[PDB]
RNA sequence: GACGGAGGGGUACCACCAGACGUGGAGUCUGCGGCUCAAUCUGACUCAACGCGCGCACCUCACCAGGCCCGGACGCGCGGAGGACCGACAGCCGGGCGCGCUUUCGCGAUCGCGCGGGUGGUGGUGCAUGGCCGCUCCCAGCCCGUGGCGCGAGCCGUCUGCUCCAUUGCGACAACGAGCGAGACCCCGGCCGCGGGCGCCGCGGGACGGCCCGCGGCAGCGGGAGGACGGCGGGGCGAUAGCAGGUCUGUGAUGCCCUCAGACGCCCUGGGCCGCACGCGCGCUACACUGGCGGGGCCAGCCGGCGCCCGCCAGGACGCGCGGAGCCCCCGCCGUGGCCGGGACCGCGGGCUGGAACGCCCCCGCGCACCAGGAAUGUCUUGUAGGCGCCCGCCCCCACCGCG
């Protein structure tokens, strides 16, 4: 049976790890390659200021959520054996699907 | 319309030789070509028939620069997605250039096509990147400010 | 070619504020143990917080209950399953170099009413003698007078602008509260050697 | 390919005419005095604009080839933006009801077909456009 | 005054006495906490009114029962040495338990 | 008291932290009061760049 | 140190030059002033107040006209079980809510009263404050340690030279070494690979004043080339010392303070912020034919849903996952006429959102000024000005707004 995973990681650098080690623990389970979901970007401008005094000036606030494809056609105890294999960062969002 | 694995989707089969690109202001272009009998068209509609009547001419110079021979055979089929009227005709005068850049690049004869299409017009082989700013607060563009009241 | 209503994103999101929320409630619950930083990663519903902090022993306790208590407290406020919530306290090393536990100290320190100055000499000693290539301590309020002022002690050179800032710097604000009034505490730790790299300006050339 | 080559509208005007005396559409009562679109505050001058429209709808639903979209993707084609306003011009999309009373009617007729969703060329109106656009050619 | 019902005052006092885990979010008269089910005299158990159980919020507080870490609009308490006991008394539970 | 009491219904959206009905910002589901967003959003992982 | 209608150097479209496209003049929108009201809640006023404190029917809401209610916790003294507290049928009053009254059914110590001490507050003081921003500050400035110099305050470093844009360098020197700010970094882009796939997106290189030629110790200067890219992009972060700049009305940040049971607590209802002789600030639409008209073609990007019928529309019913501008292009048309420009106001209706218009949308009307704007002024040099659409924020509805 093949398993949908996504894996959705705020900071790029914590999920690069975590792609590397999705294929070092999957191969022999036929990992599927790591397609990147373009960037959902997460954008906020607020006034600067707590008040509305002075110039106008604006804080823009933006967090970027980066998520990758995987597939993987194993046995449901072998998704779990990949899911306690692969490196475990904390901070990430697991997915296990049909 | 803004680059995914639509360069190649729109094809299946048919399989084209060379392939060859012009993107500019955000209109990308796809141009893949199969040698056949010269004919080429854009997005369905021939290249003899273009939406802008004026602007049939500035699509038409890479073949005013070199004589019917080196389109006698290249048939080109040309896919342009996304910017504008004016950024996709621009684009499809760099992707017919690099189209016959492609036929003859092995050879040092390159040269001479790159030569004489680059030397009439610029940008018929290049193409400029000239992207657009950003809007910054204080302001209703990157150059523009809002009128200020006092002083 | 996909339905553009993945949801995987919006949990992400509320892991975020949940953290946030946390963040504050150790403050709160965690003056004592000297609260640090908050990390959570749930994987299958089973929830884990790791909080660095200075000192885990307020936290944990006998029977590890004063934890425990604290877990589940934050099982009912979360209405996640009792006892599901799970922390592991971790004690950090360079206690002078993390400023979150410096400017906690000195918030304390400043209440048993020690010299002002006294109370920021004695935390900038701790903190260079951590590693701290930079250290800055800044108290601003109605110090010793019906007037408002800014007291800034700093001993070394710490960077102010950039990207390195951002990495290289440990700037922690804390309000103390006086019967004249705030007179909020700032610390600012630089250390080059973060060991997650260099400083973009520093060349070896050895 | 055959009508694609043909200016697509060359081919429109040309057809609508074609569509009038082979009896397709026959222009409903209250299209004579209708305005297509939110935005335009004034009918249409040609007096065979239903004729010009179906050759609209019906060669759009060509280009889509296999889409099978509907009504509302066809009216946002001919849409155009609403001004009298003091506040600025935006876009407003055409008449839903002058729209969805070809596409129905060219079902009606068999030129198309509801395969889901929207509406397709149907084979037997695939010849059609095609047809025409060999006269064209020549 | 308000007359709170014995049920719900007892009912949220094993709750903070077996929890040591009471958290209630900042609310108006409308609205019932989620967590806590009482008996009503007519035997169904349901669920309380907030208000009522805010003033065994402030009655726990003002006895000594707790201790407050309000943050981000929701209380926080957990249950003191003192009041362990005090709850004991009023529950009719045993120290042993 | 029981009709008096919040008779009338009507949305009552706060930043979560502050209580404040005015600015709540729930742009992504954030129910977030804007100056106290620009309290704590480095905890909720926003970037300034 | 600050000032100079002092001298010399620089330098910047919040300076000018050459220009641009505007404003000011008209109609409207929004804010501010005044005026007026029961209330028309307030901040604040040169840059650095004036669509700013991110969409006021209600809530918001702080204002006003009322109307309930306590949620005064705990302690202490005192009172209390057939009753501490309270809740309601009808009638009436009051829009109305056993609010309250005539009254008479219920109800159960949850607590009545006096004292200490609460408790809240968008009440006040930002000349008591923290934090946070604005501004000084398109600006390069700031500064130890040791040594020198003066009784010292203070100078030297930290420079009257040349170079940069730049305390950017180079060169010389009672300085010699540093440090922070600059820069560096970072975010994106255009280019070229290496891999990956549901999704064009992960990781790297590529540009450094290198090369050529002149000129200068030099720093560098000005041309050429080679190349997506050439010589401060298009951003973020922005030292030091400050300003009684703004915010106590964003908050379980807060002192002092004020109210606290007919509350300056909270809810409930109705109004007000949107009232208008008038002055002004930011805008939007104009003044037509380089246009309106409107029949087709047709291309977007932050990034994204549609189908089927019913309806002129507005919308609606019904199911499902889907799916894309204007300008311009061609062809008609009107023909220099306040006209076929302009759409401000007004009168019938038809919808929608909500508990409710007093909100918006649309259809038929209706056809105000306005024929290019005085003194003044405001922002700009490449994908730039301008023209042109679209998205989101705050949103029940609604953008002439803001951020994109």
């Amino acid at each position: 049976q093949k398993y949908t995973i996504i894996v959705v990681g705020k900071d790029l650098k914590l999920v690069e790890r975590y792609v590397k080690s999705i294929v070092k623990e999957g191969r022999a389970f036929g990992i599927s390659g790591p397609c990147r979901a373009p960037v959902r970007r997460l954008t906020i401008t607020t006034r600067k200021s707590p008040c509305g005094e002075g110039t106008n000036t604006w804080h823009r606030f933006e967090l970027r959520m980066y998520k990758r494809t995987f597939w993987v056609t194993c046995g449901g105890n072998d998704i779990s054996t990949i899911l306690s294999k692969t490196v475990v960062i904390p901070g990430i969002q697991v997915t296990v699907e049909v | 319309d803004l680059l995914e694995r639509n360069d190649i989707e729109v094809r299946e089969r048919d399989k084209y030789t060379v392939h060859t690109l012009g993107k500019k202001k955000n209109s990308v272009a796809v141009a893949f070509v199969k040698a056949g009998k010269g004919d080429i068209l854009v997005n369905n509609v021939p290249l003899a028939l273009v939406r802008p009547e004026i602007l049939r001419t500035k699509v038409s110079e890479p073949i005013m620069i070199l004589g019917e021979s080196l389109f006698k055979g290249l048939d080109m089929n040309i896919k342009v997605a996304g910017g504008g009227h004016v950024s996709q005709i621009y684009a499809v005068r760099q992707a017919i250039s690099r189209g016959v850049l492609a036929s003859v690049k092995d050879e040092a004869a390159r040269s001479e096509l790159r030569a004489k299409l680059v030397s009439y017009d610029r940008q018929l082989v290049v193409s400029d990147p000239r992207r657009c700013e950003a809007k910054k607060f204080g302001g209703r563009g990157a150059r523009a400010r809002r009128q200020k009241s006092y002083r | 070619r996909r339905d553009e209503e993945n949801v995987y994103y919006s949990k992400y999101l509320n892991d975020c504020i949940m953290e946030a929320e946390l963040h504050e409630f150790f403050s709160r619950e965690l003056v004592d143990a000297g609260y640090a930083s908050c990390s959570l990663c749930r994987t299958i519903d089973s929830i884990c917080v790791i909080i660095q902090c200075a000192e885990p022993e307020v936290v944990m306790g006998d029977n590890h209950y004063r934890l425990h208590k604290i877990e589940y407290l934050l099982a009912g406020r979360f209405m996640c399953d009792p006892k599901n919530f799970n922390i592991w306290v971790d004690k950090i090393i360079k206690r002078g170099l993390s400023a979150e536990i410096m400017v906690d100290n000195l918030r304390a320190k400043l209440e048993e009413a020690m010299p002002i100055r006294r109370a920021a000499y004695s935390i900038i000693r701790t903190a260079m003698r951590a590693g701290a290539a930079g250290c800055e301590v800044i108290v601003a309020g109605k110090l010793r007078a019906q007037r408002a002022r800014a007291n800034k002690f700093k001993e070394g050179c710490l960077i102010s602008t950039g990207h390195p800032k951002r990495i290289f710097l440990a700037e922690a604000t804390r309000h103390i509260k006086m019967r004249q009034g705030v007179i909020g505490v700032k610390v600012r730790i630089y250390n080059p050697n973060i060991r997650g790299a260099v400083m973009p300006d520093k060349i070896e050339i050895g | 390919s055959s009508v694609t080559r043909v200016p697509a509208d060359v081919f429109i005007n040309s057809f609508a005419a074609h569509l009038k005396n082979r009896g397709i559409i026959k222009c409903p009562a209250f299209t004579d005095y209708v305005k297509t679109g939110v935005s335009r505050q004034y009918a249409p001058r040609d007096a065979d604009w239903f004729y010009i429209k179906a050759a609209s709808v019906i060669r759009h639903f060509y280009i889509s080839g296999s889409h099978s979209i509907g009504v509302a993707g066809l009216a946002r084609k001919y849409s155009s933006l609403q001004k009298g306003k003091t506040t600025p011009h935006h876009t407003k999309r055409a008449s839903c009801k002058v729209i969805r009373s070809i596409v129905s009617q060219f079902l009606g007729q068999k030129l198309l077909i509801a395969g889901e969703r929207g509406r397709h060329i149907s084979p037997n109106g695939r010849k059609m456009v095609e047809d025409f656009a060999e006269g064209l050619q020549k | 005054m308000v007359h709170i019902p014995k049920a719900v005052y007892k009912a949220v006092y094993a709750h903070l006495y077996e929890n040591a885990s009471l958290a209630l979010k900042e609310y108006w008269r409308v609205g019932n906490v989620p967590g806590i089910t009482y008996v009503d005299e007519n035997g169904k158990l349901c669920n309380p009114t907030y208000l009522h159980v805010n003033c065994i919020m402030q009655s726990l507080e003002s006895r000594g029962v707790v201790k407050d870490t309000f943050a981000w609009r929701h209380h926080y308490y957990l249950l003191t040495e003192k009041g362990e006991q005090f709850i004991r008394k009023e529950l009719d539970l045993t120290d042993d338990v | 008291r029981e009709t008096e009491f919040c008779t009338h219904i009507a949305h009552k959206r706060e930043c979560r932290i502050c209580g404040n009905y005015n600015s709540v910002y729930r742009k992504y589901g954030l129910f977030i009061c804007r100056r106290c967003f620009k309290e704590n959003a480095g905890k909720i992982g926003f970037v300034k760049l």
